[PDB]
């Protein structure tokens, strides 16, 4: 209910301090693959903790059946840690700080096979984050749209309890739109510049979301190698996407 | 079922 | 040039370009395999893609950038391309998918193929969306030019950088195309904003279908099931997968 | 390396 009854800036608000805290890695020399892998995916498991927090405080998101949020969190959560990782990465070109202690350059991920490519496509989503001069209140809202946005249209069930809550979260998404434009209005953008600002950051959206596919390929070919002890939870975030 | 549980502490 | 032609302008161009829709050498005198299936549907494909790769060169701006920047956009988008054409088409079927006049297939008809029901009713969501948006032709073809000049664009040294400006400029227009003719058709201007925003983040969603689908036809390839086209074959060995 | 796509985008 309340969800909806919210103001542009007390949306922005909500958001701002729901934010999950930085975390930390872990600390060296030599890096293998396996030190390597190990190091990013205790930090992804850590991180995901923290999401799960996260997403209870994003507004309407807990109006939601215990379903439909572990559904969504399920199709969102690579995607989140990755707009999050990019956004952390904006202020260093080059490097994807991945932690305070863990700053990463293009070179070094090629001590994990595969991970390259996908390296690539991170840094160009942080340059063109930078490019645009995302601010901090664009990317929580982003952030948001990606939770409600992302695992919505695979709610296949036609019960009337499942259509009114697709319009809900069609809803609460309309609202986090209303606030994304309120903040390009107040940072005095004209109309057309506001429509051009809005396309913009959301069709970034549709790069994560392949970034996402890629990486949950490249970390479903690493778990197979048994390269990494993995996570249970990491396990069974990432066995969710061959079901 | 992690995740389930996670959500409802 | 582009970048000077108004909406209206710009909307007649889109129009003009669309491509036929094609019909399936459908044999209704033969049975149903995972096999004819996969045959009937990659003949098709690669039919509609030559048709497109001429659709392409009429989208304005896109004969502005350079060839190795046209076969990158173009071999990363391909599939949505397809997929978003395939949705735009089965919007007035609902629960079947129109994949030729002549190929009308339900989700059941899905089964014959391993791997292809998830995809697929992925498939059959998005229209249904489509429907309940009553998405319009003119938006259509719009968003299908966004899908052309965005999916490849971030995966791009002095030109290289001011093709990316010349992208993101003729993707300027194109949304303001879109909210013209949201305007021309009496939306208020915070529903302008926010039927924009629904059918930009539906794109995101079309990118998922296209990836899913591009494993599923690469599992059908190195499993033989089906011969391919050197063309759909290069498409697919674009997207290096595993 | 002579691709179609390539061609194709000069016919
Ligand atoms: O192919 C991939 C993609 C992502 C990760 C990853 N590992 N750890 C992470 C922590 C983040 O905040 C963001 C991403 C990651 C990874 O270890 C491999
Ligand atoms: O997993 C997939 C996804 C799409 C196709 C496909 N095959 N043929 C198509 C023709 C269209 O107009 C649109 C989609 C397709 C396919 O053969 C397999």
């Amino acid at each position: 209910s309340l969800a909806l009854s919210l103001t542009a800036d007390q949306m922005v608000s909500a958001l701002l301090d729901a934010e999950p805290p930085i975390l930390y890695s872990e600390y060296d020399r030599p890096f293998s693959e396996a030190s390597m892998m190990g190091l990013l995916t205790n930090l992804a498991d850590r991180e995901l903790v923290h999401m799960i927090n996260w997403a209870k405080r994003v507004p309407g998101f807990v109006d939601l059946t215990l379903h439909d949020q572990v559904h969504l969190l399920e199709c969102a959560w690579l995607e989140i840690l990755m707009i999050g990782l990019v956004w952390r990465s904006m202020e260093h070109p080059g490097k994807l700080l991945f932690a305070p202690n863990l700053l990463l350059d293009r070179n070094q991920g090629k001590c994990v096979e595969g991970m390259v490519e996908i390296f690539d496509m991170l840094l160009a989503t942080s340059s063109r984050f930078r490019m645009m001069n995302l601010q901090g209140e664009e990317f929580v809202c982003l952030k948001s749209i990606i939770l409600l946005n992302s695992g919505v249209y695979t709610f296949l069930s036609s019960t009337l309890k499942s259509l009114e809550e697709k319009d809900h979260i069609h809803r609460v998404l309309d609202k986090i739109t209303d606030t994304l434009i309120h903040l390009m209005a107040k940072a005095g953008l004209t109309l057309q510049q506001q429509h051009q600002r809005l396309a913009q950051l959301l069709l970034i959206l549709s790069h994560i979301r392949h970034m996402s596919n890629k990486g949950m390929e490249h970390l479903y070919s690493m778990k197979c190698k048994n390269v990494v002890p993995l996570s249970d939870l990491l396990l069974e975030m990432l066995d969710a996407h061959r079901l | 079922k992690i995740l389930h549980r996670l959500l409802q502490d």
